[PDB]
């Protein structure tokens, strides 16, 4: 069933049925083999490039879109990697769009990083997507003030929490940020300045 | 009251001009803090077109100097 | 006081202290032309400036 909306139903109905490790497996295997993955992400990046070039419909495909890619990568193992390598480059790329979403790429892409050494792809992809516009000056709040631009809004903070909490989870690439800017991890922690400082006048316990 | 009167209008006026340059000033030195931050451009280089073209105008040569000292 | 504890430098900024000095600068000489026009005028019959 093709129609949008049932379309999104189904992608929520397949995540619920994502749930054991073991389903999850099974939903892994049913959009491989006997819709297909790919066809998921075209769908993603079909969406980002009329997103960009017009500068709730979609907002509902959207959504169910990333819910179930979030709820399957959650559970599974080396499969990981082969979602990940394939929307890592087609979530990244919706990141850079507006959208409301953001959080929730964020959340999704999390969900995607890896343990080892592999995840420079992934830092690189954050580095560029707060860096990419921001003028820095040789101070500090410049490069604050990267963040704060593209991190506007309340999901896209906590969805990028999440993203670092998983990155930052054990490693990163030396002289991150090179050519760009000073570089190195220091100031992704002074944006948390901006967070956690801020907190305490939160709205909403 | 009118006649010496004259005296705040004028005071007035003076002070006016000089808050207007700091006023000036302030707007200026809040756009340079903030702003760079090394973004600007755009509008600005037009900005700046505007600037160059009145002040070497002015510059130079011509005006300066044959023109104010033949009349002084 | 924030912004030195930053990287460094400050940029882009001379050009507005151009701007404001080249504002400032035809203020300057608005007065010079009133100082001149006065004299100007100064320079014009004598024996009583107090005459009808």
């Amino acid at each position: 069933l093709l129609p949008p909306t049932i379309y999104i139903p189904y992608l929520k109905m397949l995540q619920g049925l994502a749930n054991g490790p073991q389903c999850a497996h099974y939903c892994f295997s049913l959009l491989k083999v006997n819709v297909s993955w790919e066809h998921f992400f075209h769908s993603l990046m079909l969406y980002h490039e009329h997103l960009r070039k017009d500068l709730q419909k979609e907002q509902d495909g959207l959504i169910a879109f990333l819910q179930l890619t979030s709820t399957i990568i959650t559970w599974s193992e080396n499969a990981r990697l082969a979602l990940c390598e394939t929307p890592v480059v087609v979530i990244l790329g919706l990141l850079q769009c507006s959208i409301p979403l953001k959080a929730e790429l964020l959340k999704t892409l999390a969900a995607f990083g890896k343990s080892p050494e592999i995840a420079a792809s992934l830092w690189q992809s954050l580095e560029y997507t707060i860096l990419q516009t921001v003028r820095i000056p040789s101070g500090i709040e410049v490069e604050l003030n990267e963040i704060e631009s593209r991190c506007e809004e309340y999901p896209l903070t906590r969805a990028f929490c999440q993203l670092i909490s998983t990155l930052v989870e054990s490693s990163f690439p030396s002289n991150l940020g090179a050519g760009l800017r000073p570089p190195g991890f220091d100031p992704y922690l002074q944006f948390l300045r901006d967070s956690v400082f801020r907190f305490r006048t939160r709205a909403r316990a | 009251n009118q006649t010496t009167s004259v005296a705040k209008i004028a005071q007035y006026k003076r002070k006016l001009m000089d808050l207007s340059h700091r006023t000036l000033q302030v707007l200026i030195k809040q756009e340079i803090q903030r702003k760079s931050g090394y973004a600007i451009q755009a509008d600005e280089e037009q900005l700046r077109v505007q600037l160059d073209t009145i002040q070497g105008e002015l510059n130079a040569p011509t005006q300066f100097k044959g023109r104010l000292n033949e009349l002084m | 006081g924030t912004i030195y504890l930053q990287h460094a430098d400050e940029e882009r900024e001379k050009t507005y202290k151009l701007a404001e000095n080249i504002d400032a600068q035809l203020k300057r000489m608005a007065q010079d032309l009133k100082d001149i026009i006065e004299h100007l005028n100064t320079s014009g019959a004598p024996a009583d400036t107090s005459d009808p």
